[PDB]
C-alpha cells in the first residue's frame, strides 16, 4: 500500500486538470498510467513526486506526505528525455546522485554492470547515445533501496534485446516488495509485466485493476488472426454473420472480431473442422481496451 | 551536508567548460602583462586602475559564463525536475550551485591575481612587500565579491526564463549594462548637464553599480590624478567610508540571492 | 641724386618744418639737415626705379604725408623707400604711401625713431623672394612703430638684433612672413593683425618679449612659430585658421599642415590667454622645448589640439587653471571655472599616426577604436602625455573675437 | 517493377565494410519492416536507398533508375528520426514550404494538414509543438504530391495508440492505393499485423528476410497455447508429455504449453472437443523473440 | 526555380529570429544615435558610421547564417532536404539569397533611418550628395555584410555541432575585425627594420573589413579594383563553402 492518492480534485489556473482519482496501488503491483502527454498523465506523476500540492484531496506516498525527505530517499523517478550532465563523467555523475539520495558509494559500481553500461562508463555524457543516457537514467533510479520506482516512459528509444532485458529487471523488483508506476506511451509489450492499469483521460481517471478487471468492466471483440490459410476469401464472407467483422490485409491475413460469446466455439469452426497453418488467438490487449475506454470518455 | 554534495558537481563541472578555462586564462595572462607594463614604465595608480578594470570586464564574464545554465540549464536539460525528488529544497540546489560556481571564482581570481603578484615582487625589486600583499589582498577579496555579484545576477536571470538560447540573450545584456553602459549613462549625464544637473545625488548612482563600488574600493588610497579614473572621480564626493563600500557590495549579493531565491521558488 | 633742398618746399613755419605741395618729382633724395617737411596729399615723390629715394642722415626729422612710388629692387645694396642712418636718431615717419620692389623702412643703428601710420604696398608680380622687407629694423632701441599698414612685401616687418621697441596695431597682409624677429632680446609686439600669410609670427631667437593681443587671420601652415624663445610672454593672441601650404623658398621654415603655434626649443615663456581656432593643428610643442606655463588659453575647433611626440609627462596648469578645450567631455560638479577631470588630448594610437603615416588608413578601423577605449578603460598603456589637470569649462576669451 | 531493388551492394568506409552483400527486393505495394540496431546496420541502408551515399561495391535500383534522379525523390516520400523542423517557423508555413520543394500542388496542403490531424495546431509556432506533434508533421511531407515510395524513419515513437493505429490505418490506406513503404523502427511489437515482409538484418551482413509466416517456419520458436479451465491443469498435462512437449505448470484448472508447434494442428484437435475452456489465447512467435533469436544467431 | 523556394524560408525564418531583431533594433539606434552626434555637434560622420558598420554589420551576419548548415544538421532536416529535388548548391546559394535579402534589409532600416537622421538635422546637407554618398554605403555595407554570410557558411559546414559553430564564428569575427588590423600596427610598432611600411597600403586587400573602410574613405590602388575584390571575397568563400558543403 505504497501510494494512496484519496480524492484528490487537482486545478491550476482554475482548469480542474485532474478530478477526483483514487489510486491505490500496492505494495509490490506494478501500475501503468497511460493516459496522453496533456495534463492529464503529468499532473499525477508530479503529485506522487511531491513536487506539487494537492488541492483538496490527501496523498499518501508510502503511508506519509509525499514531499517528506524521509520518503524521497525510497523514490527513484527516471524522468522523460534527460541529458544530465554532458561535460561530467559516466561514474562520476551516478556519484553525484549517491551523495544527494545518500546510498552507499559501492552500489554505483555493481550499478553499472546491473544495467549494462560497464564498457561506456567513465566517459563523457555528451558521448553518449539516447538508449545510453535511459540506461544511465534507470541507474540512478535503482539507487539506495528504492521502495517505490516511477518509470516516465522508460524504454522509448532503447534496443529491443535491452527493452527486453529492462523488464526482467522490473520483475525482479516486484519479488523484493517495490511498487512500480509505467508513465508510458509505447503499449504494445508493456501488459505483459504489469500488474493493474489505469487508463484516465480529460482529467478523469476512467478505469483501474487489472487485466482481467478491465475485460470484465468492458466487453470488447476478441481479435483472431490468421495468415497462411488453404482458403483465400471465403472467410470475407462467411464469418460476417454474428456481429463478427471479418477482415484480411492479404490473400490470407484474415483477422476476425468475435463477440465473446463465441471465444470457444470459433475456434472450434476454425480448428475443430478446417485446416488453417498459423492460428493466433489474442485475448483483449492493452490497445483495444485503451481505444474503448479513451472514446467512452469523448 | 546536501549543500557542498551538489557544490562538489559543480566544481567538478565547471572546470571542464573549456570556455571557461579559455578566459581564465584569459585572465591570468593579462593580469601578469598589466604588471609587468606596470614595472617596465615605472606608476603605481595606474597599476592598480588597470587590474580593477580587467576584473570589471572579466570577472563578471567568468561569472555569466558560469551560471547562465544554472537553472534553466538543468531545467531543460531535463535534470532539474529530476533533482526536486531527491531529498533537497530549492534553497539548497541554489546555495549550493552559488558554493559551487563561487569557489571557482574564488579560485579564478587567485590564479589571476596570483601571478599578478609573483609578477611583481620578483620583478620590482626593493618593492613594500607588506604595501604589495595588503592592496593584492584587497583584489582578491573583492574581486570574488563583485564575482559573487555576478554569480547571483545570473541565478535571477536563469529561474525567470525558461529557454537556455534565451538565457545567453540576458546574460549577455546584464553584462552590457552593468559594465559598459551604466557607465556610459552616468557619463552623458554629466557631459550633456555639464556636471549641473546635480550637485549631491550623482555620487550616490555609484552605489546603484557592483562595478563601480568595486573600482570605488581597490581606488580608495590610490586615487592619484583625475583623469586615470574617469567617472570613478565621483567617489571624492562620496561621504560613505570605505567599509560601508564593502557591506554595499554584500548588500548586492543577499538582495540579488534572495531575489534569485525567491524567482526559483516558484519555478 | 638730388637732395630734399633740391625740391621746392613752401614753408609753413620758420621753426626747420616744411611743407611740399602737390604734384609729381623724380629720382632719388638726402636728407642732410633736421628739416621737418610735410607734404601735400598730391606730392607724389615717384623715382625712376634705382637707388633709395628718400635717405635720411639727420636728426630729429618729421617726414610726414609722403606718397612714394617705384624705387630700386638691388636688396644686396639695400634700395629702400625710407633709408634711415645711425646718426638720423629720433626720426619720425608718419602716415605716407609707398609702392616699390625693394625694401620699404630700411633702418639701421637708430634710437627712439618712430614708423607711424604708413601704408606700405610692395608688389604684385615678383614670386614673394625679392620683394624686400616692409619695416626692416637692424639693431635699434627705442622704435616706436605704431598702426601701419604693411600689404605683399617680403618676410613683412624683419627685425635684427634690435633690443627695445614696440610694434603696435599695424596691420600685414598678404606677405612671407607676417613680423620676422631674429635675435631680438627684450623686445614688445601689441595688437597686431596678420592677414593671409606664409607664416605669422616668426620667433627666432628672441628673448624676454611680450608678445600680447596679436591676431592671425586665415595665415598658412604656422600661426605663431618660435624658435628659441626665453623668458618671453604670450598673452591674449588670436590666431585664426591656419591652413595649410607652402612658404614656396624654404629657406628658414618647412612646409606645414597648418599650425596655430609651433614651439621649437623654447624653454621658458609665460602662453596665457590665447585663442587657437579652427587649424589643423592646435599646438605643435617639439621635444626639446619643456617645462613652460601654458595654462588660460582656448583650442577651439582644431582637427588635433597638441602635437606632442615624446613620452615625458607636461602639465599645462599653473596656480591649478587650464585651459579651455572644445572637445572636453568633462562635467563640473563644484561650480567653479574648471572642470572636474583633466583632459589627456593625445592617445596612443593619436601618436602612431604622427611617427607612421600609414596608420590614418587605419583611422577609422574598429581595432582603433577598440585601442582608444583599451586606453580609457587601462591607464597602464597610456604613454605619458600632454594633459592638464583642472581644464576650463568656458570660453575665457570672450574679449578676443570682438 | 520492382520499387527497390537492392542488387548485391557492399558499403564501406574504412577497414569496416559497414554492410556485407545485402541483398533486398521490394514489391510494388508490400510493407517492409527494416530492423535492426542503432548503428551502421539498418542507418547505411536507409541512407542507400535515397541518394545520400553510394554503393561502394554494388548497385541501388530505386523504381528501375538510380536513386539520385531528380524524377525519382519527386515521388518519394521520406520521414527520418527525431527530427524537429524550424522553430520559428508556422505548422501550415513549414507544409506549404516543402510543398514548393518537391512540386507538389499547394492545394494539397490543406488536405494533408487535416489528414494527419493538425487543423488544431496549424498556424502556430513548431518550437510550442510536442515530441508526437512534430511526428504528425513530419509524416505530412513523406505524403506531398503522389509518393510511391515512403520510408517512414521510427513513425510511431512518441505517440498515442490512439494515432498509432490511426497511423497504420494511413498506411493500409496507401498500400492499397499502390505506394510500397519501408519501415525503419526498433519499437517491434504492434507493427507486425501491417508489416508484409519483414527485413531483420545484424550488425554484418542481411539476416533474413521474408514474410511472418516465412520466418516462423524457418527459425523454429515456440508457439504459446496458454488454456483455462479445459478440465484442470493436470488432467490435461498428460497429452503433451506423452506426445513430447514442454508444458508448464500454470496457476488454477489452467494449461500452458510451449510446443514445438509442428504438432500444434493435432495438439489442438482433442485438445478442444473435451475442452470446456473459459479464455485461451494462442499466440505464434512474435516479431520481438524473432528478432531475439535472430540476433543471437549472429553473434 | 527552387533557389527561391528555399530562399523564402529564410526570410520567413531570418525575420522571426529573436537574436537578429535584437541588433538590428540596437544597429539602427546606434545608426541614428552616431548621425545624432555628428550632425547637431558629411565625411566626419559617415566615417563614423563606417565604423559602427565594421562593428555590427559582420555581427549580424554571423549571428544569421552560424546555424545555415550546422543547425539544419542537428535539426534533422539537412539531411531530409537533399532527399529533396535539390543539389547541395541551390541550398547553399537559395541561403545566401535568402540570408543576403535580410541584412539588405538591416541596412535599409539601419540606414535608411540614419540618412534621414542627416537630411532633416543639418538644414543645407545638399541632398543630390547625400543619396549617392549613402548609396556607395549602403552597397557597400551589403556586400561587406555578404563576405561574413559567405564566411559563416564555411565554419557551419566544417563544424558537426551548433555549439562549436558559434565558437567559430567569434573566432572568425574577432579575427577580421579587430585582431588582423592589430598585428598590422604590431608589425610596424614592434618591427622596423625588415618591415617595408610601403608594403602595408596594399596587405589591408586581404582582409574585407578593411576593404569595406576603404571605399567609405574616398591610396594606391583606385576604387575599381577594390569593388572587385569585395565581390571576389564573395566568390572565393562562396565557392569555398560550396566545397565544404559537398563533402557531409
Ligand atoms: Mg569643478
Amino acid at each position: 500500500n505504497a501510494v494512496e492518492i484519496q480524492g484528490v480534485s487537482q486545478r491550476y489556473g482554475s482548469m480542474t486538470v485532474l478530478h477526483d482519482l483514487n489510486l491505490n496501488l500496492g505494495e509490490g503491483e506494478v501500475l501503468g498510467l497511460f493516459g496522453h502527454n496533456g495534463a492529464g498523465k503529468t499532473t499525477s506523476m508530479k503529485l506522487i513526486l511531491g513536487l506539487l500540492s494537492p488541492s483538496e484531496g490527501q496523498v499518501k506516498v508510502l503511508g506519509r506526505a509525499p514531499n517528506d525527505p524521509q520518503v524521497r530517499r525510497q523514490l527513484g523517478y527516471l524522468p522523460e528525455n534527460v541529458t544530465f550532465y554532458p561535460q561530467l563523467s559516466g561514474r562520476e555523475t551516478l556519484r553525484h546522485f549517491a551523495r544527494l539520495k545518500g546510498a552507499a558509494l559501492t552500489q554505483v559500481d555493481e550499478l553499472l554492470e546491473q544495467v549494462g553500461l560497464a564498457h561506456a562508463a567513465d566517459r563523457r555524457v555528451k558521448t553518449y547515445s539516447k538508449g545510453m543516457r535511459q540506461r544511465l537514467g534507470l541507474a540512478q533510479a535503482l539507487l539506495g533501496e528504492p521502495r517505490l520506482l516511477l518509470l516516465d516512459e522508460p524504454t522509448v528509444g532503447l534496443d529491443p534485446i535491452a527493452t527486453q532485458d529492462l523488464y526482467l529487471l522490473i520483475d525482479r523488483l516486484r519479488q523484493r516488495g517495490t511498487s512500480i508506476i509505467l508513465c508510458s506511451h509505447v503499449l504494445p509489450g508493456v501488459e505483459a509485466h504489469i500488474n493493474r492499469a489505469a487508463i484516465l483521460a480529460k482529467g478523469c481517471l476512467q478505469a483501474v485493476g487489472s487485466l482481467s478487471q478491465l475485460r470484465a468492466e468492458a466487453g470488447l471483440p476478441v481479435r483472431i488472426r490468421a495468415s497462411g490459410i488453404s482458403e483465400r476469401d471465403s472467410w470475407l464472407q462467411r464469418w460476417t454473420d454474428a456481429g463478427h467483422s471479418a477482415r484480411g490485409l492479404s490473400e490470407s491475413s484474415i483477422e476476425v472480431v468475435a463477440v465473446n460469446g463465441h471465444k470457444l466455439v470459433l475456434l472450434r469452426q476454425l480448428l475443430g473442422e478446417g485446416e488453417p497453418e498459423d492460428i493466433e488467438i489474442h485475448q483483449p490487449s492493452l490497445e483495444d481496451l485503451y481505444r474503448y475506454y479513451m472514446e467512452r470518455a469523448g | 551536508n546536501q549543500v557542498w554534495n551538489i557544490a562538489r558537481k559543480e566544481l567538478s563541472d565547471g572546470l571542464r567548460n573549456r570556455w571557461l578555462l579559455a578566459i581564465s586564462l584569459l585572465f591570468a595572462v593579462l593580469a601578469v602583462g598589466i604588471a609587468w607594463l606596470g614595472a617596465a614604465a615605472s606608476s603605481i595608480p595606474a597599476t592598480i586602475a588597470s587590474l580593477a578594470s580587467l576584473a570589471t570586464f572579466l570577472m563578471p564574464l567568468i561569472a555569466l559564463l558560469l551560471a547562465y545554465d544554472a537553472i534553466v540549464g538543468e531545467d531543460e536539460g531535463g535534470t532539474l525536475m529530476l533533482l526536486l525528488t531527491y531529498p533537497l529544497g530549492r534553497g539548497q540546489i541554489l546555495l549550493g550551485k552559488f558554493v559551487g560556481h563561487g569557489l571557482i571564482l574564488a579560485l579564478a581570481v587567485l590564479i589571476g591575481f596570483g601571478c599578478a603578484a609573483l609578477a611583481i615582487a620578483l620583478l620590482v625589486e626593493g618593492v613594500e612587500l607588506g604595501m604589495l600583499f595588503w592592496a593584492f589582498g584587497r583584489f582578491m577579496i573583492s574581486s570574488t565579491l563583485l564575482g559573487w555579484v555576478f554569480l547571483a545576477f545570473a541565478y535571477v536571470l536563469s529561474g525567470k526564463v525558461n529557454e537556455k538560447s534565451s538565457a545567453a540573450g540576458l546574460a549577455l545584456g546584464v553584462w552590457f549594462l552593468f559594465v559598459l553602459v551604466f557607465d556610459l549613462v552616468l557619463l552623458a549625464l554629466l557631459v550633456l548637464s555639464e556636471g549641473k544637473f546635480n550637485p549631491e545625488l550623482l555620487p550616490w548612482l555609484l552605489l546603484l553599480n557592483p562595478t563601480d563600488i568595486y573600482r570605488l574600493i581597490n581606488l580608495s588610497g590610490f586615487e592619484g590624478s583625475g583623469s586615470a579614473m574617469g567617472v570613478l572621480s565621483l567617489g571624492a564626493d562620496l561621504p560613505v567610508p570605505a567599509a560601508v563600500l564593502w557591506l554595499c557590495l554584500l548588500a548586492w549579493i543577499g538582495v540579488s540571492l534572495l531575489l534569485a531565491y525567491a524567482i526559483f521558488r516558484r519555478r | 641724386a638730388p637732395q630734399s633742398i633740391t625740391t621746392l618746399p613752401l614753408q609753413p613755419d620758420g621753426e626747420n618744418r616744411w611743407r611740399l605741395p602737390a604734384g609729381e618729382y623724380q629720382g632719388q633724395f638726402t636728407i642732410e639737415q633736421p628739416m621737418q617737411l610735410r607734404c601735400e596729399p598730391g606730392a607724389v615723390i615717384q623715382s625712376q626705379g634705382q637707388g633709395s629715394s628718400l635717405l635720411i642722415s639727420a636728426p630729429d626729422v618729421l617726414v610726414e604725408g609722403c606718397t612714394l612710388y617705384e624705387w630700386g629692387s638691388d636688396l644686396t645694396a639695400m634700395d629702400s623707400a625710407v633709408f634711415i642712418l645711425p646718426a638720423a636718431e629720433r626720426a619720425q615717419i608718419s602716415n605716407n604711401r609707398m609702392r616699390g620692389p625693394g625694401f620699404g623702412v630700411f633702418v639701421d643703428g637708430t634710437r627712439d625713431v618712430q614708423v607711424i601710420g604708413n601704408e606700405i604696398d610692395g608688389d604684385a608680380g615678383v614670386r614673394s623672394q625679392d620683394r624686400g622687407n616692409g619695416i626692416h629694423l637692424f639693431a635699434v632701441s627705442g622704435a616706436r612703430v605704431l598702426h601701419n599698414h604693411v600689404r605683399n612685401a617680403r618676410d613683412g616687418i624683419y627685425i635684427d638684433t634690435s633690443n627695445g621697441n614696440h610694434l603696435e596695431g599695424n596691420v600685414i597682409e598678404d606677405v612671407r612672413y607676417g613680423v620676422h624677429y631674429m635675435f631680438a632680446n627684450e623686445n614688445s609686439l601689441i595688437d597686431n593683425v596678420t592677414r593671409r600669410t606664409r607664416t605669422g609670427y616668426a620667433l627666432m631667437q628672441s628673448r624676454k618679449l611680450t608678445v600680447t593681443g596679436n591676431r592671425s587671420e586665415q595665415d598658412q601652415n604656422y600661426g605663431i612659430l618660435m624658435n628659441y624663445i626665453t623668458y618671453s610672454t604670450i598673452t591674449g593672441n588670436f590666431v585664426s585658421d591656419v591652413q595649410r601650404g607652402d612658404t614656396g623658398g624654404d629657406s628658414m621654415i618647412s612646409g606645414g599642415e597648418g599650425k596655430a603655434l609651433f614651439i621649437y626649443n623654447s624653454l621658458f615663456n609665460t602662453i596665457e590667454n590665447n585663442h587657437f581656432e579652427k587649424s589643423s593643428l592646435g599646438i605643435h610643442l617639439t621635444a626639446g622645448s619643456e617645462d613652460n606655463r601654458i595654462s588660460g588659453n582656448a583650442f577651439v575647433g582644431n582637427q588635433q589640439q597638441v602635437k606632442y611626440v615624446a613620452s615625458r609627462t607636461q602639465e599645462w596648469s599653473v596656480d591649478g587653471r587650464g585651459n579651455y578645450w572644445s572637445d572636453y567631455l568633462g562635467w563640473d560638479r563644484n561650480n567653479d571655472g574648471l572642470g572636474d577631470i583633466a583632459y589627456e588630448p593625445n592617445d596612443n594610437v593619436d601618436r602612431l599616426l604622427w611617427l607612421y603615416p600609414q596608420v590614418r588608413l587605419l583611422m577609422n578601423s574598429p581595432s582603433i577604436e577598440v585601442l582608444r577605449w583599451v586606453q580609457r578603460a587601462f591607464p597602464v598603456i597610456k604613454s605619458p602625455g600632454v594633459q592638464d589637470s583642472h581644464p576650463l569649462m568656458k570660453l575665457p576669451t570672450e574679449k578676443l573675437l570682438t
